[PDB]
DNA sequence: TTACCTCTCG
RNA sequence: CGAGAGGUA
């Protein structure tokens, strides 16, 4: 066979600054760009209207009510024939409020910042690429230290070629005076380095193919006199040995992967769509406003302070800018992954704030909590009861539960039979509990199955399907023999019901999820539905037997049972008419072939007569034979109880056969 | 031809684990290898190796054809695992018309060219020798990809020599302005060598290699390196299987061999010559496996008894031991492995350089004068007078004339070593070329001739 | 519950996808080689090709 | 009981499950190299380690279940055991363009490449715990997150 | 561990 | 809506 082929793929990748922009940018009829949100304002102060350039702004994130623009007029969406996509007065985007769920916005940052994950891991990805001490790259990042030779890409007149150096005491003013206005800037950019602009630039001009060459050589040289020294030393030799492999690998991937190494330090910053951070008025909820929003404002603020500081005060020293650079970085860090560095970063009243990593992680993290399982419609719950008379394929469903689950189906019926004019008309009939609603409900559920599950669903048998039968009362009735699979008892257990809507779904339930089809357990092949408690007691009693010797007769039978029956029906009859008891011994003629399970015992007495007939008495049977060696008669000693079990098993087989026909 | 390697593997998988009618054939394996080899996005080399392994496993049913050998060489080369590439080449050569396949009209990076360029950088010129020779039998011209370096001296013919990346001395100082005008001047394109941020390799040489060009090594450095290893293996056999040995004079000799072997990397010489490791010999190992040469089911603790258990239970058996050599039935290799290498010599180089120059000359190459100058200087380092006649002959043959001082010093060397006859021959040809012999040397040459007479 | 969650994760991807792999190898079961009560011998073998 | 099953399945220490076993595995590896050559020694050593390990792990879990009267078929344990025992670790000595020094590759793969390639691939079997196994897989989406 | 229910509190 | 507490099976 030729396989039917389907190819699907999912790709994950870090994104460039230009992309984050395109995710959130539009050009209006005026020709004006929209998208960056600058102000920290959320809505309005007691006005309940989104502010402009605000975290909830309509123009950047889409309209709040459909068709009603910023101005307050309403143009009918569904028609683009003569509708300004963007109104002259305001950016309207008239079509839908759904966009507020999906639309994105971006924030420009004056200072380059660094992502936490690459830096945080002990085998830091940035460090692995850098080949410089982890402390040195980090120190520059969180504390004021300045690199001296930032770019190896371009030649520079000053030549200390130093690393991060704390002291800027080196003449810097005379150097600026000697140099032209910004002549110093060209030189400084080439040489002096600060913050993370330096990291971004060092990462940006790096030679990967060269990096591999150096590494391999160093890796080859290391291992000289390897495995031949004091315990302390070898350990160190190895740790370097690996850092080297790890680094070669990262670079190789970069060569063939289309992801640019500089993207790790971030120029633009992304913003979640406004709905996903409802921040609804905390009208007594008190937590309705999102911490997402709270964290967002801080980054927005420090950034605005810096943009102004630079514009306002070129004269003010780098000390003013240096002070607030660190502040901006820290807000972003908490927003991305707080607790990575272990900083509490919490308001005193508040718990440590929720970083976006927390949102994703764990049981309540998006993937486990929402992606793997979800709440559903067309479902119900109630307590369970014994239901002995039901058949294996059936279950009893309370009527109140049913009317809820099968409502749509009944409305159709009322309309189809023309007992109601409109959908609204019918819903009324359902409420007055008129008797007709019940005849229609019964008709609709006749060949439609339903699914039942118990709470701790340990194994497949936890969910099984049944044909529902309407019952009055408020509990679900279940067949006695299905309880082992569900592990259910009748002392407070509850169950849930689901209805299968599609035709495809309905076929699967009848054909692959019904009890008759699943009578053997998955683990070794054993029967899962077998008679278990009271039922077993009854079967044992029927087959238990009768007193045999001293128990039935006081004195030896030597010094000195009777009923003989021809067909089994007569015997069962005598039991009813009280002629005999369940345990009384009896003799039954058998016309068939010696199927009685009994021990291999030779006859107790053979009695042989002169004309030729021989009678053989065994413990449970008498066989009469003649000279021609033919068995004239066989009689079995038994009790009524034994014949009753045989008859039921036999009749059931024959009945099923006669029904098929 | 899609670009996504997987779509083809899916079709292969339907075939490999299916019924007999649909089983894979040699053409099939070859199509899947192409996808992986000619793919633009990920490492895809481990994958090729695994696929090859499957083919070898089905040896009885399937045997290789020419495209197989062709495709394989491209992959290993482009990925810079040159050692395996050479093993495969041995096969394509046996076939006729092979070179034509490897160069697929130059359509995909000129795989034939890439091989040669790599072999050289790696200093594997004995192999270059074999290859360049091979091409000839097939009448396929050396492709244009052979190219000059920033120092124009580099060319396949001259690069393997020891002085590296160094312009050759031509007497007259190279005309720097003249080179510029030639490549691009006034209008035109020159690969201006200024470093840029974008990740496209600056050497035009790197193009066509997935990650980068092979690292540069001279014939010399390579030769020392190759040498150490053979020795190391003998030492290795000594380390694990060698404390005990057949010879009864071993106790005195052991002390000597061990210290010495260590020295080699950084009498009983005959005994060392005697010692050998059988590698590539499946059979030797086979014999070894056979052995001819609480309270649960626990395998027996000694290795050799485990081997008996492995057999009884059917876990492994002798039939299972095969490799490509056994499977594809190539007999050429057995000879190569056992021999130790030949040590490096300046003279060794001279013979090889010359042989190379003619074949490239034969096949349409245009070596630069600087290249010849490279061979010339090398000849001078350890006296090799005879070469001078052929090489100067060739350079003028190539329509190139060298500066006079270099010419005279070699004539002086010949006079010093007594090769007066060679000097005269040079002057006679020099006259034919029309270049002028220095007068002072010329009178001296006549005086030397008078002395000989 | 922890043991089950983790066991399902290691082997979730395995589905029966083909009729014959084409192997010609099989494990060998002996009554001996372990002291095996006949019960154990029977149970291992039932259901196998 | 259950703790023991978690211990056996999550193989934190190879010896922890059976002392007799660690003995054999460390022993085999040292001894095998001298006796056999590079193309064939790693492969045979792997096959032997894989075989003993597999028997022991199934047998140890099973004894715990049989003590208490719970009967589960073997096929089921074998699907799980295979994943624990299916991968190999390339060693420190091995660097080539094809393979990096510490990596996890699958057994069938490694074996195939070894026949094909004269380049030395050095490998040894690593028993992986149930938890570790998941983290090394083909699907980032779920299998690993 | 799963599911289920009620409440109070800023 | 975010926390806390008492239950159920
Ligand atoms: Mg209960």
């Amino acid at each position: 066979m030729i396989d039917r082929y389907k190819h699907q793929q999912l790709r994950i990748g870090s994104v460039s600054p230009q992309q984050i922009s395109a995710w959130a940018t539009k050009i209006l009829p005026n020709g004006e760009i929209v998208g960056e949100v600058t102000k920290p304002y959320t809505f309005h102060y007691k006005t309940n209207k989104p502010e402009k350039d605000g975290l909830f702004c309509e123009r950047i994130f889409g309209p709040i009510k459909s068709g009603i623009c910023a101005c307050g007029n309403y143009r009918v969406i569904g028609d683009e024939k003569e509708d300004p996509k963007f109104c002259e007065q305001c950016g309207v985007e008239f079509v839908d409020s759904r966009i507020r769920r999906y639309q994105m916005g971006y924030i420009k940052l004056a200072c380059p910042v660094t992502h936490v994950w690459y830096l945080k891991r002990l085998p830091s990805y940035i460090a692995n690429l850098l080949d410089k001490p982890l402390k040195e790259l980090e120190g520059l990042v969180y504390c004021d230290f300045s690199f001296a030779r930032p770019i190896t890409k371009k030649p520079t007149f000053l030549r200390l070629r130093g690393l991060f150096e704390y002291e800027i005491q080196s003449w810097k003013y005379s150097i600026p005076l000697f140099f032209t206005t910004q002549g110093f800037d060209t030189f400084r950019n080439r040489e002096i380095s600060t913050g993370a602009g330096a990291i971004r630039e060092q990462l940006a001009d790096l030679d990967l193919r060269i990096i591999i060459e150096n590494s391999l050589v160093e890796w080859e040289e290391l291992g000289e006199e390897g495995h031949t020294g004091n315990e302390w030393e070898d350990r160190k030799v190895g740790r370097r040995k690996d850092f080297l492999v790890r680094r070669v690998e990262l670079a190789k991937h970069f060569i063939r992967t289309n992801i640019e190494p500089e993207w790790m330090v971030l120029c633009l910053l992304p913003v979640l769509p406004p709905e996903l951070r409802p921040i609804i008025q905390i009208d007594g909820g008190k937590l309705m406003s999102s911490d997402i929003n709270e964290l967002y404002r801080r980054v927005i603020y420090r950034n605005n302070t810096l943009t102004d500081l630079l514009t306002t005060s070129r004269s003010t020293p780098g000390e003013l800018v240096m002070c607030q650079e660190k502040l901006v970085q820290e807000a972003v860090d908490t927003l991305l992954d707080n607790g990575i560095r272990g900083q509490p970063m919490r308001d005193g009243h508040n718990k440590v704030y929720k970083s976006f990593s927390d949102v994703i992680e764990g049981k309540e993290g998006r993937f486990r909590e929402t992606l793997l399982g979800k709440r559903v419609d067309y479902s119900g719950r109630s307590v369970i009861v014994v239901g002995p008379s039901l058949s294996l394929h059936r279950c009893g469903l309370p009527r109140e539960i049913a009317i809820e689950l099968f409502q749509t189906f009944v409305i159709r019926g009322l309309i189809r039979q023309h007992l109601a004019s409109n959908i609204g008309v019918a819903k009324s009939k359902i409420r007055e509990k008129e008797p007709i609603v019940w005849e229609i409900l019964q008709e609709v559920m006749q060949g439609h199955p339903v699914l039942l599950n118990r709470a701790p669903t340990l194994h497949r048998l936890g969910i099984q399907a049944f044909q529902p039968v309407l019952v009055e009362g408020r509990a679900i009735c279940l067949h006695p023999l299905v309880c082992k699979g569900f592990n259910a008892d009748f002392d407070g257990d509850q169950m849930a019901v689901h209805v299968p809507l599609s035709l495809e779904a309905q076929v699967e339930a009848r054909l692959l999820m019904f009890s008759h089809m699943n009578l053997l357990s998955p683990a070794i092949g054993d029967p899962i539905s077998v008679p278990t408690q009271d039922m077993l007691i009854g079967l044992y009693v029927l087959t238990s037997g009768n007193h045999r010797g001293i128990c039935v007769n006081r004195y030896n039978p030597c010094n000195r049972k009777e009923p003989f029956f021809s067909n089994s029906y007569d015997a069962i009859g005598a039991y009813r008419q009280k002629r005999i008891n369940l345990d009384s011994p009896l003799w039954l003629r058998w016309r068939l072939d010696q199927r009685v399970i009994a021990s291999r015992e030779t006859p107790i007495e053979v009695h042989y007569e002169s004309l030729g007939t021989f009678y053989e008495i065994y413990g449970h049977y008498l066989i009469v034979r003649s000279l021609k060696k033919q068995i004239l008669f066989i009689y079995i000693r038994t009790t009524v109880g034994h014949i009753a079990l045989y008859r039921e098993i036999e009749e059931a087989i024959q009945g099923f056969s006669r029904a098929y026909s | 031809t899609c670009g996504i390697p997987e779509i083809a593997f899916a079709t292969f998988e339907n075939m490999e684990y299916g019924e007999d009618h649909m089983k894979p054939d040699t053409e099939t394996y070859n199509w899947v290898i192409q996808a992986y080899t000619r793919a633009e996005s990920y490492d895809r080399v481990q994958d090729v190796a695994e696929l090859l392994g499957m083919m070898v496993e089905d040896h009885k049913r399937v045997q290789p054809n020419v495209r197989t050998y062709a495709l394989l060489v491209e992959c290993f080369t482009k990925y810079c695992v040159v050692r395996e590439a050479i093993r495969h080449f041995r096969g394509l050569k046996n076939f006729e018309g092979g070179t034509q396949v490897l160069y697929n009209d130059g359509k995909y990076g000129d795989p034939l060219s890439l091989y040669l360029r790599a072999l050289c950088r790696e200093g594997r010129i004995v192999e270059l020798l074999e290859a360049l020779e091979a091409m000839a039998k097939d009448n396929q011209p050396i492709p244009p990809r052979a190219m000059i370096l920033s120092r124009k001296y580099r060319t396949l013919v001259s690069s393997w020599i020891e002085p590296l990346q160094e312009e050759a001395e031509l007497g007259y100082e190279i005309d720097y302005i003249a080179r510029y005008v030639a490549e691009g001047g006034l209008t035109g394109d020159r690969k201006r060598w200024v470093p840029r941020r974008g990740k496209t390799p600056l050497d035009p040489d790197a193009e066509g290699f997935i990650y980068s060009n092979p690292r540069e090594t001279s014939f010399k450095q390579r030769c020392l390196e190759e040498w150490r290893l053979h020795h190391r293996k003998l030492l290795k056999t000594l380390h694990n299987e060698g404390p005990s040995i057949l010879g009864k004079i071993s106790e005195s000799d052991y002390i000597r061999l061990v210290e010495r072997l260590r020295k080699i990397i950084k009498e009983l010489d005959e005994l060392i010559s005697r010692i050998k490791l059988h590698e590539g010999n499946t059979e030797f190992w086979k014999r070894r496996f056979l052995g001819e040469g609480d309270d649960d089911d626990w395998f027996p603790l000694d290795i050799q008894e485990a081997f008996v258990e492995m057999r009884k239970r059917n876990i492994f058996d002798v039939s299972d031991m095969y490799t490509i050599t056994d499977a594809w039935g190539w007999t050429w290799e057995k000879e190569i492995k056992n021999k130790a290498p030949q040590r490096w010599s300046q003279e060794w180089e001279v013979e090889l350089g010359i042989k190379v120059m003619t074949k490239v000359i034969e096949l349409g190459g245009t070596p630069t004068i600087g290249d010849c100058a490279v061979i010339l200087r090398a000849a001078v380092r350890a006296p090799m007078p005879s070469a001078f006649l052929n090489i100067l002959q060739t350079t003028h043959s190539l329509g190139y004339v060298f500066g006079s001082p270099l010419y005279d010093e070699i004539i002086t060397l010949c006079l010093d070593l007594g090769e007066l006859d060679a000097a005269i021959a040079i002057v006679a040809d020099l006259e034919t070329s029309g270049i002028k012999v220095p007068d002072e040397t010329l009178d001296r040459v006549i005086s030397a001739r008078q002395s000989s007479d | 519950g922890y043991l089950t969650r983790r066991l399902v994760e290691v082997v979730q991807h395995i589905v029966v996808r083909r009729t014959d792999c084409g192997t010609a190898r099989g494990i060998s079961v002996s009554p001996r080689n372990g002291m095996m009560p006949e019960r154990i011998f029977i149970q291992t073998l039932i259901g196998r090709v | 009981g259950l703790p023991k099953v978690e211990q056996v399945l999550e193989v934190r220490s190879v010896d922890s499950i059976s002392m007799n076993l660690e003995k054999r595995i460390e022993g085999w590896n040292k001894c095998i190299t001298r006796i056999l050559g590079i193309p064939w020694g790693f492969l045979i050593g792997a096959e032997l380690t894989i075989a003993q390990s597999r028997i022991s792990l199934v047998n140890k879990i099973q004894q715990v279940y049989r003590s208490q009267g719970v009967q589960i078929h073997n096929r089921h344990l074998e699907i799980i055991v295979r994943q624990i025992t299916s991968k190999v670790l390339v060693s420190e000595d091995g660097m080539s363009n094809v393979f990096s020094p510490g990596e996890l590759i699958g057994l069938l793969r490694a074996e195939r490449m070894g026949r094909a390639l004269e380049e030395a691939i050095c490998y040894r079997v690593v028993l992986l715990g149930i938890t570790r196994a998941s983290l090394n897989t083909q699907s980032f989406i779920s299998e690993a997150s």
